[PDB]
């Protein structure tokens, strides 16, 4: 199912290229080096509920 | 609200609170970005000078968290009617930037075809605000938040007696007496994917409140994001 099976892996934006899953985060995060994971660049990424 | 709870500390730190020359609130909204946020075009009738209030969970008294910003730009949807109510979207760009802590954080702006596909398919939605406790009352001093399910098109299009249009969407429960109400328009809906909130609806209207056989009305962000793009440009 590619992104139709568990968002294809991805944290967050699925996409399918080429027949291939292809990952993409939202603004303010970036792809980890697995092109999967969303890494937040900063202490208050959005989306994130602020606990701590 | 009607029902739901209580946000605690840290749980919706992208609820925004527009507020009259009284600094009282009528409406609620959502934080995009620093300079940013998205709300009902309908709210901007409800009064005509207004002030954004964030990291406000209780109107009694002043915690130290809040911030009061100045609307700079306002940006209704020029297709929005209180005819049909369609259409209502609207972004306001305040003069200065909202410096983000607890319970101040922007939601994530999703794309549009993984939103559709992704969010919208899941159970439910969280909506929150200061409105009313009961059809009839005063507005809550307390913010609360909601968990309502996303209704089939079909079935809310039959229980309305007003057209549901595509820039609109259902959520909420048939008989369950759990709602959004007077005050909360304009405000938050959002959609966790793992533990991730992304903004996929705005507090529109509804017929009465929580009544049976009655949902709530949402516009629906996924139909906006160009929209909601070039107006955080201009
Ligand atoms: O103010 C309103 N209702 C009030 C009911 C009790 C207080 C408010 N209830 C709400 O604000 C919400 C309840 C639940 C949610 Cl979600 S928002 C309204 C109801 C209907 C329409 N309307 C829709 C389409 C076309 C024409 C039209 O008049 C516009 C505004």
């Amino acid at each position: 199912k590619l992104c139709s099976l568990d968002n294809g892996d991805c944290d967050q934006f699925c996409h399918e290229e080429q027949n291939s899953v292809v990952c993409s985060c939202a603004r303010g995060y970036t792809l980890a080096d697995n092109g999967k994971a969303c890494i937040p660049t900063g202490p208050y990424p959005c989306g994130k509920q602020t606990l701590e | 609200i009607v029902g739901g709870q209580e946000c605690k500390d840290g749980e919706c730190p992208w609820q925004a609170l527009l507020i009259n020359e009284e600094n009282e609130g009528f409406c609620g909204g959502t934080i995009l970005s620093e300079f940013y946020i998205l709300t009902a075009a309908h709210c901007l009738y409800q009064a005509k000078r207004f002030k954004v209030r964030v990291g406000d969970r209780n109107t009694e008294q002043e915690e130290g968290g809040e911030a009061v910003h100045e609307v700079e730009v306002v940006i209704k949807h020029n297709r929005f009617t209180k005819e049909t109510y369609d259409f209502d979207i609207a972004v306001l760009r305040l003069k200065t930037p909202i410096t983000f802590r607890m319970n101040v954080a922007p939601a994530c702006l999703p794309e549009r075809d993984w939103a559709e596909s992704t969010l919208m398919t899941q159970k439910t939605g969280i909506v929150s605000g200061f409105g009313r406790t009961h059809e009839k009352g005063r507005q809550s001093t307390r913010l609360k938040m909601l968990e309502v399910p996303y209704v089939d098109r079909n079935s809310c299009k039959l229980s309305s007696s007003f057209i549901i249009t595509q820039n609109m969407f259902c959520a909420g429960y048939d008989t369950k007496q759990e709602d959004a109400c007077q005050g909360d328009s304009g405000g938050p809906h959002v959609t966790r994917f793992k533990d991730t909130y992304f903004v996929t609806g705005i507090v529109s209207w509804g017929e009465g409140c929580a009544r049976k056989g009655k949902y709530g009305i949402y516009t629906k962000v996924t139909a906006f994001l160009k929209w909601i793009d070039r107006s955080m440009k201009t």
